[PDB]
């Protein structure tokens, strides 16, 4: 039962439903872009992201000797129709690989159920969508209709390997940290991946290694989706909450350690975790109270009780006699723990049976150009480690020295730190 | 800001 039930081509004609010219609510102007709806609540825009941030409109670098070590610029990437076709197919293929695991099925199901909360209304008896959780889709008659969505995958901005999960803020509300959630825009490319080293002492050393093994891009996307899950349920950790790494005031956010999981997650001390968990549980109670006071809805895309049921389902709320909603500690803790401890990069690594960095705290060695769309290169089931070939065992398919035709090294980062 | 070395 595939996640993406159509095999889109980029040049397939627009139909205003799942192949459409859209605008995003950046609070400024833009020419429509061609987008593809690959699943309920999830869209793919094969364009370089010059739209989410008005000050990152330019695909050219900061000058030749202005730039960060782990970075890669190519202003022509993703400018042509063949590259957009291929980007679309590559991204689809990674959703299918993820979805083919039970962990991935769970995570993508929680993302689709994770509809951003309708807390846009200034009247506490009235439930309203926040419009930055929508896109504007041009219909066949050439007019615009607003469409709620949970996730957009878009190409990277100027720095091709700066993958991240962004979302539109609110004037007052902290949407990704108040339980509400907001639509998530992942900057991501399936056309590149990172090199790492199989020895831990090497991988965590800035001066050693050329990056012998390649990260499976399904792992990289899953990392971004895990962030997105947190942000859709409005439980992301404030990035100012950091762990001090111990020669340079190096720190790492808790939100990152959590997302990686494994040994790394244990560096977040128990008092602080209890404090976040209590905090988010309180946020959810504020949502339960807001739903209780809602008598009216705005719009007529759905009924008040349709939407209450939607949020009941999202937040796993208990419903008593009056149709009064409450939060049950047990169900809150299971959800919370699902989204923070079960969904983690490290867990994904076990599911995919791939070689991966052992810690979030490593020094990237290199960046490689890849092509995962041909089945002779990469499949849903095996990634690069193709069954019943010489690349099946020992992660040989990720080994850039053995599987050398699937990887072109574009830049070394080692030494430049 | 993910990636550790990009957020350093
Ligand atoms: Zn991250």
């Amino acid at each position: 039962m595939p996640f993406v039930n159509k095999q889109f081509n980029y040049k397939d004609p627009v139909n205003g439903v799942d192949i459409a010219y859209i605008k995003i609510p950046n609070v400024g102007q833009m020419q429509p872009v061609k987008a593809f709806k690959i699943h309920n609540k999830i869209w793919v825009i094969p364009e370089r992201d010059t739209f989410t941030n008005p000050e990152e409109g330019d695909l050219n670098p900061p000058p030749e000797a202005k730039q960060v070590p782990v970075s890669y610029y190519d202003s022509t990437y993703l400018s042509t129709d063949n590259e957009k076709d291929n980007y679309l197919k590559g991204v689809t293929k990674l959703f299918e690989r993820i979805y083919s695991t039970d962990l991935g099925r769970m995570l993508l199901t929680s993302i689709v159920r994770g509809i951003p909360f309708w807390g846009g209304s200034t009247i506490d008896t009235e439930l309203k969508v926040i419009d930055t959780n929508c896109i504007n889709v041009i219909q066949p008659d050439g007019s615009y209709r607003s469409e709620e969505l949970n996730l957009v995958i878009i190409g990277p901005s100027a720095d091709i390997i700066q993958f991240e999960c962004k979302s539109f803020g609110h004037e007052v509300l902290n949407l990704t940290r108040n339980g509400y959630g907001s639509t998530q825009y992942i900057r991501f490319s399936p056309d590149f991946t990172f090199g790492f080293e199989e020895s831990l002492e090497v991988d965590t050393n800035p001066l050693l290694g050329a990056g012998k093994f390649a990260t499976d891009p399904a792992v990289t996307l899953a990392h971004e989706l895990i962030h997105a899950g947190h942000r859709l349920y409005g439980i992301a950790i404030n990035p100012n909450r950091v762990f001090k790494v111990n020669m340079s005031g190096l720190e790492v956010s808790f939100e990152e350690l959590r997302t990686f999981g494994g040994h790394d997650a244990k560096f977040i001390d128990s008092l602080q975790e209890n404090e976040f968990r209590l905090y988010y549980y309180n946020k959810f109670k504020d949502i339960a109270s807001t739903l209780n006071k809602a008598k009216s809805i705005v719009g007529t895309t759905a009924s008040l009780q349709y939407m209450k049921n939607v949020f009941k389902e999202k937040y796993l709320l208990s419903e008593d006699t009056s149709g009064k909603f409450s939060v049950d500690k047990l169900k809150f803790d299971k959800l919370y723990k699902m989204l923070t401890e079960i969904y983690t990069e490290d867990n994904f690594v076990k599911f995919f049976k791939v070689l991966n960095r052992k810690t979030y705290l490593n020094f990237d060695k290199a960046v490689f150009k890849i092509n995962i769309v041909p089945k002779v290169n990469y499949t849903i089931y095996d990634g690069f480690n193709l069954r019943n070939t010489n690349l099946a065992a020992n992660f040989n398919g990720q080994n850039t020295e053995i599987n050398n035709m699937n990887f072109t090294k574009l830049k070394n980062f080692t030494g430049l730190f | 800001c993910a990636r550790w070395t990009k957020c350093l």
